[PDB]
């Protein structure tokens, strides 16, 4: 979250 | 290097702009809360991962927030309305929130980073994102003799942002909140709402502009005409 992620394991986090 | 050009969805707007955004220039898209920026930019991110025959450029995407605006389940509806698996497109996204000014300077220097590592694989990244390039700027930067440092750090972001474009044959394209103050894009695009629940489209000061306006709507895959 202070850097880059991929946009897949972004909408896994956020869930 | 040739220019590539990513599809936005809408052959109204593609039109205006001249086949679609361009690489190696930065596209500001600008207008008030709910002229369509975000959307397009959405968008944007599915189009460029198509082959060029369908408007894309089998790219990857960068995309730096300012605000919380990025909606993976928004990027999956609009892949799975146009034919493509919606997970597979959001694996070919990276994405990051930057928390202030400064923050958002380094994440351009760390995007560089992927760029690299990506440029001669066959989905080298084609779009960088910037949504809302101005807002923390605007916070932190902000009283008597704030507008000088202001529009010098701006001005400095991009210049990074435009060399990112060139060097890397990269679409920068960054969205603004609505002169006087200074402005840096390529080219600049004013949206606002029409009637029917229309979007239109008009260029600013680009005088190799065929004249006109472009009228567009939000559906379930994005921008479309």
């Amino acid at each position: 979250l202070g850097t880059f992620m991929r946009a897949d394991e972004y909408l896994k986090k956020r869930a | 290097a040739t220019i590539g050009r990513i599809s936005t969805g809408s052959k109204s707007l593609d039109k205006l702009l001249g086949g679609g955004i361009e690489t190696q220039a930065i596209t500001e898209v600008f207008g008030e809360f709910g002229s369509g920026k975000t959307q397009l930019a959405h968008t944007l991110a599915v189009m460029v991962q198509l082959p060029p025959e369908e408007g894309g450029l089998n790219g990857s995407v960068m995309w730096i927030d300012t605000e919380n605006t990025f909606r993976p389940e928004r990027i999956r509806e609009i892949a799975q309305n146009r034919g493509l698996d919606p997970d597979e497109v959001l694996k070919h996204i990276a994405y990051a929130r930057a928390f202030n000014s400064n923050h958002q300077m380094l994440l351009v220097q760390q995007a560089e980073d992927m760029i690299k590592e990506l440029l001669n694989t066959d989905r080298p990244v084609k779009l960088l994102i910037v949504d809302s390039l101005t807002s923390h700027f605007r916070s932190e930067y902000i009283g008597r003799g704030a507008l000088a440092e202001r529009q010098q750090k701006l001005a400095k972001h991009l210049a990074d942002l435009h060399r990112l474009a060139n060097l890397y044959d990269i679409a920068v394209f960054v969205t603004n909140q609505v002169h006087i103050l200074a402005h840096s894009a390529t080219l600049r695009v004013y949206l606002r709402k029409g009637k029917g629940g229309k979007r239109i489209a008009r260029l600013i000061d680009a005088p190799h502009l065929p004249e006109g306006e472009a009228v567009f709507s939000i559906t379930e895959k994005g921008i479309e005409d």
